[PDB]
């Protein structure tokens, strides 16, 4: 399909950024997670990034690790996540849906079969957290054979070779990391984001979505002003789930208000 | 792009998030450079000799083999400073850290053994050491935690996931991804992403080099087989490497069979798991049918890495090395045998290798065979475990 | 009549009941003969090399001595099989037993260390080993008792007298007086009746011989002083002997000062006891004013022999060696220092020697001095003792 | 004095062996021990052997070790033992009294001073358990200077050199050990006792008293028949003390009966 391409075209015509929430599938249970996802969409999400619970989510921070544990406590399996994906697509025909996967879950029953199942349920893209561009060939090939866009992280310290690889190999969107480290000292190697955005455009890369640490409306507008096509927010959304476990109705109300504010920040 | 092949056939690679690739590339270049640098080699040789106690003895075991045609030697890594072979490679990796301008060490540990090794190397070389350890392991391993702290290391209890070895590996990597300009990640076996399986082999290979020289001097020929336990693969590949091109020499790796392979309560992924991609590598691992990573079970916590070094998977696939398993009870009997007949208390890890050699001998007592067991460590640490099991079944 | 002088000046002799004299004469003749027998020497060398791990490393300690004019080396007896120097002489005494046609070993032990050493030597050489241990020590030393039993030794709890080291020595001698045709008494230090102080020195002297060669190779000269702890005297005389004729080389023996000499709670009879006749010898000992034998007190149970080898009393009397003491707290700080600055966990015994060298260095940091500490053992065994003390005063 | 010489002459004139009990001084307390000793004499003891309690009685078996512990429990010191010795001699002017000492107690405040105190209180002999003949010179010299006989153990496996030394150096009596080992196998080196008795007489040794394991009247007569001048009994006497701690009067009655039977066995 062409869901990302159609989304970015529509957003371009509206001089508008994308706002893309991340949640873990089946956190805090399957029913509540389906409801969460519908609320994110009804509040203005332009696309979704969705995680499949995994025993060892190396690349995730404490908030998303907590979400992962909640989904396992609920007995959520990858097969159940794919059932959920098909239902979500069946409710929402045009929203781009991207998965955040770990390599073992893609490789487990065969790489090609994984991507064929993504295609059957109507997923648009897959970011495999622990597959660097250098190792990505069989993943990107299988993805593209099944009409799935392979998504790559572009670190803000990326060298020119890495920029060119990410530009050549990725599709749907380029995932532009906000920071290469948490401390100002650890983030010293990070180049200005507007410069990387400009280089990616020069190399005809998929449009950039900035992600990692985006938690407030001003960071959504800043991303768009720097030239990115939009912004991804995970921890900030998932925190709302964690803080309202005891009140599922309040949880949905707070999710709706948060997503509405973040989306508002992307509009011309 | 890398300087060296990251794979051993189909096994290995660098399956880490993009942000870690510059840390691995930096480490690979430093290693390649170190291996060509006579000054690095001389410094490493000096630490191994005058600090760690190399070369280690090669002990004949005539009391054990009496009445048979087996001649059995033990490569005495139990006599290395720290009481296990881990010391060899932590010393080399601490020198690589210094080579790269790093003043800090990060390490993972399960039940504490690699944490102690990392802590001692860091103390000697003046590096600031922080060690991640699952909170469940911290609770149960007071002696190792205390050793680490005495050595000036920071021990950081890991409460995330299931609070064990895997979560400790995960927290160490997370930390390193942010701190690698100033910190080196001192991985504890010949596994994980390239270049670690290569580095840890090369920094353990003096085990087999010395074995070859000692057996040539004592017997005038090469061994029929060298036998080593396999948790992650470092002591075994250290013993094996120098013999890989000696195609007459058997290479036998022994994984823990736990309560028995058929119970599922074991730690033998190379022969009884299924290839997956985790810990930065493609390799056999312990995992559910839908690909969630599981744990290894062994009486010996040191053998509980739920995967195996990719070079072992490769050597197995081509038929150069053979892999077997030994159960908890088999290892216990080998432990008791060595204590009583040679006055050496072996690590329960190493007892798995010895148990397999005992089986080679006992099954075929008229077969002429010259065997070397890598006695990877001493077993003082195991006496409470052994006491409790023997008492519990009224064996004592 | 004896073949060798039983005295070191006025100290030493053979103060045993008449019935034991033929056992001592037999042992002296076997020893004299062994020392002239190239085959005995070759067998002993083979066990020391290929079983025990000799030669042991000599480790420089630049982290400890930075900013001073002290150069400090540690003779690494902690790296010997068994984790202490005791292994050297039990191997020689087991060979002497075989030389005399004996198939059984009797040994005494306080807190278990010499019992383990005797048990390992007996296991290797196929001798039936029985070890006397005070019932109070058995209760408190489960790990050592278990090691002994794993090694096939019989551990016999001694309920007589005060159920401690002295009573264990007494029961071992009583047994030997009846069984010496078939059993050898493997005494645990360089003390007791002749010929034991001579035998145990000669079977420990490779410590100082190797030290001399290693220091000559590394520094091109002899040490200004060699420093060793003194419980009974074996590790110290082993380090000292080869340097006795090198009159420029200081010989410093360190007795345990316990809670402080002035408290009376110490184990420094050579400098703070009074000469008596007990344990088969005339020597300084811990004793009441009316001549009842007392105990030594130290944080380190290994240093609790309430007398001292007669050669140390002699070397002191002539001014060739100097003897000092180190308190529990001094030894604890040295323990902590070595752990943190060199990544070596020293026995609390050996920590007394290191503490004295630290004092030599710190008191006079601009004095040029080349020092060797005999690091008689490893301190894994001491981590519970150290933990408890540090916790009890809220230091941790 | 000449108390042993006068005793053996008197016994010879009566064709009679000596019976010599051993007890530990101050077992089970000073008062009761004085009473025990008077009872042993009144029942027929020809001489006494008396132990001074010592922290480490290497050469003593379980019964005498137990006696030693009881005396320490009662706070018995060597100075108190010497007070007891003077009182015993003051009651009994002719009975030979021999001490069983450990070398540290003799050496402690000076060897010469020890023997001078023995002389002052009227002791006749001292056997130092842990001084072999080879080391005995300063002990025997001090003993003889103060009119004390030095006593030596003659093992039954003694070689001819040892026999000649014991014969030359000892005075009062020669202590002839019954056995060089407890088991028949451990006692294989032991020569016939009558032969050693004959050799000692040939070498003009002090008269032989046989000791160790003498517990019944028949062994007293056997010793005399083998040519010994008498027999020493310790464990058998001390056992009676241990078995009657709770009844001091019964203890003395049983001591009296036992010593009377043993002495009866020595008479022509
Ligand atoms: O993505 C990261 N964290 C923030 C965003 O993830 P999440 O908090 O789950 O949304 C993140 C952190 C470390 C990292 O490197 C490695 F895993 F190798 F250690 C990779 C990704
Ligand atoms: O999109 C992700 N997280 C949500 C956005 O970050 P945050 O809002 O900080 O949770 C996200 C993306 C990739 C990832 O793994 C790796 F970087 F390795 F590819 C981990 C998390
Ligand atoms: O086996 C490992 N560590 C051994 C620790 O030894 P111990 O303290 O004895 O459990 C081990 C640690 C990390 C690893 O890869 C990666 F870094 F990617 F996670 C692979 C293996
Ligand atoms: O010091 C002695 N033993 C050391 C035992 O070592 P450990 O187990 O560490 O207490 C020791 C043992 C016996 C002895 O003489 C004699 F045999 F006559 F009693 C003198 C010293
Ligand atoms: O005399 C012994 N026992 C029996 C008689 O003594 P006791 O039972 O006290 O009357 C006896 C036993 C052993 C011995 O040799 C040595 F001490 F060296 F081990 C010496 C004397
Ligand atoms: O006279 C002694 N005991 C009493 C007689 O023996 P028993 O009747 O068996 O108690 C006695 C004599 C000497 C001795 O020590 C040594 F042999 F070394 F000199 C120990 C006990
Ligand atoms: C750590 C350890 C092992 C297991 O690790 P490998 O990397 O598989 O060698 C085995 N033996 C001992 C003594 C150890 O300490
Ligand atoms: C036994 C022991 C000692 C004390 O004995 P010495 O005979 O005085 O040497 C000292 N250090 C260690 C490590 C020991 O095991
Ligand atoms: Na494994
Ligand atoms: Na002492």
């Amino acid at each position: 399909m062409e869901r990302y391409e159609n989304l970015f075209a529509q957003l371009n015509d509206r001089r508008e950024g994308a706002f893309v929430p991340f949640v873990t599938l089946g956190d805090p249970g399957i029913e509540q997670s389906l409801k969460i996802i519908d609320t994110l969409i009804d509040a203005g999400a332009d696309a979704l990034e969705l995680g499949v619970p995994f025993s060892d989510p190396l690349a995730d921070g404490p908030t998303i690790q907590n979400a992962n544990l909640r989904a396992f406590a609920a007995g959520v399996t990858p097969a159940q996540c794919f059932e959920m994906l098909a239902l979500i697509r069946e409710k929402h025909p045009t929203i781009p849906i991207g998965l955040l996967m770990y390599a073992n879950l893609v490789f487990n029953n065969g790489i090609d079969a994984f991507y064929a199942r993504c295609e059957q349920v109507g997923v648009d893209s897959v970011l495999v957290a622990d597959v660097p561009v250098e190792e990505s060939a069989p993943f990107r090939q299988a993805a593209l054979r099944h009409n799935i866009a392979p998504i790559f992280i572009c670190p803000p310290n990326a060298d020119d070779d890495l920029l060119r690889q990410v530009a050549s190999y990725g599709r749907g969107y380029t995932y532009l990391l906000s920071r290469s480290g948490v401390t100002g000292a650890e983030n010293r190697g990070a180049l200005p984001l507007h410069h990387l955005i400009e280089k990616l455009k020069e190399y005809h890369a998929a449009p950039a979505l900035q992600g990692f640490g985006i938690s407030s409306p001003e960071q959504v507008s800043a991303a768009v002003r720097a030239g990115a096509a939009g912004a991804i927010s995970g921890s900030a959304i998932v925190k709302i789930i964690e803080k309202n476990l005891a009140s599922p109705k309040q949880m949905l109300a707070e999710l709706r208000s948060f997503v509405s504010a973040m989306k508002a920040a992307s509009r011309a | 792009t890398t300087l060296l092949n990251p794979y051993f056939g189909e096994f290995g690679g660098m399956y880490v998030p993009q942000i870690l690739m510059p840390a691995l590339n930096q480490l690979e270049e430093a290693f390649v450079s170190a291996q060509k640098d006579p000054e690095f080699q001389a410094q490493f040789a000096d630490l191994l000799k005058n600090y760690a106690g190399r070369p280690t003895a090669l002990t004949k075991c005539q009391n054990i083999t009496a009445g048979t045609r087996t001649t059995l030697y033990l490569k005495r890594e139990d006599l290395l400073h720290g009481g296990a072979h881990k010391t060899n490679q932590v010393l080399g990796q601490a020198l690589l850290a210094k080579r790269m301008g790093k003043s800090e060490i990060i390490a993972e540990t399960g039940a504490g053994q690699h944490g102690v090794a990392s802590a001692l190397a860091s103390a000697l070389l003046g590096l600031k050491c922080r060690i991640y350890m699952g909170a469940k392991d911290v609770e149960r391993q007071s002696p190792n935690v205390f050793r680490m702290r005495l050595m000036g290391a920071e021990v950081i209890p890991v409460h995330s996931g299931s609070a064990t070895l895997k979560d400790a590996c995960n927290e160490a990597l997370r930390d390193w991804s942010g701190s690698y300009e100033t910190a080196h990640y001192m991985l504890g076996t010949a596994a994980g992403p390239h270049p670690y399986p290569t580095i840890v082999r090369e920094f353990q290979r003096m085990i087999g080099e010395e074995t070859k020289a000692q057996i040539l001097d004592k017997e005038g020929r090469l061994p029929d087989a060298v036998i080593a336990c396999v948790g992650g693969g470092s002591n075994a590949i250290g013993m094996f490497a120098d013999f890989i091109n000696d195609t007459s020499v058997g290479l036998i790796g022994v994984e823990p069979g736990g309560h028995g392979i058929e119970t599922g309560e074991h730690g033998a992924p190379l022969k009884h798991g299924r290839v997956g991609i985790y810990f930065g590598m493609k390799a056999p691992m312990m995992q559910t049918a839908d690909g969630q990573i599981e744990e290894s079970y062994s009486i010996s916590a040191g053998l509980d890495f739920p995967s195996v070094g990719p070079q072992h998977a490769y050597l197995n696939s081509i038929g150069r090395a053979d892999y077997v398993s030994i159960t908890d009870d088999e290892a216990l009997e080998a432990f008791k045998t060595l204590c009583r007949h040679e006055g050496i208390i072996p690590a329960l890890e190493s007892s798995h290798a010895l148990a397999h050699a005992l089986k080679m001998m006992r099954e075929q007592p008229e077969k002429e065979q010259l065997l070397v067991v890598n006695l990877s460590g001493r077993g003082d640490k195991d006496i409470f475990t052994v006491h409790d099991i023997l008492k519990a079944r009224g064996e004592i």
